[PDB]
């Protein structure tokens, strides 16, 4: 809900005593896919 | 007098960025957070000392 609540989630409690508590590490995620392959246009002669 | 403060994501060393990777070290319970709990408690330390 708010960083609060992920203290008393991760302290296991509803109250949070005085202090500084270390959480969940933060990490930007992908805005977008790639695919970069070498351009080939010819099929593999499997039927050979 | 003391030495490094280090912390230590014990999702990220194990798992980085891999979902299916943390869904399976979820079976193991508390291990993770007991690790950072031991390094939290190591870090203090360094100040007191
Ligand atoms: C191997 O051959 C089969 C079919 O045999 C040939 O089918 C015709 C295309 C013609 O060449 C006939 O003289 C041969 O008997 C191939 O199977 C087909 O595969 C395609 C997809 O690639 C599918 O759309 C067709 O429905 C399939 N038809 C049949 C009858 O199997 C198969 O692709 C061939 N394998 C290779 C590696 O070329």
């Amino acid at each position: 809900l708010d960083p609060l609540s992920e203290t008393k989630c991760t302290l296991k409690s509803f109250t949070v005593e005085k202090g500084i508590y270390q959480t969940s590490n933060f990490r930007v995620q992908p805005t977008e896919s790639i695919v970069r392959f070498p351009n080939i246009t010819n099929l593999c002669p499997f039927g050979e | 007098v003391s030495m490094t403060k280090t912390s230590v994501d014990c999702t990220m060393y194990i798992c980085g960025d891999s979902t299916e990777c943390s869904n399976l070290l979820l079976q193991y319970g508390s291990f993770c957070t007991q690790l950072n709990r031991a390094l939290t408690g190591i870090a203090v330390e360094q100040d007191k000392n």
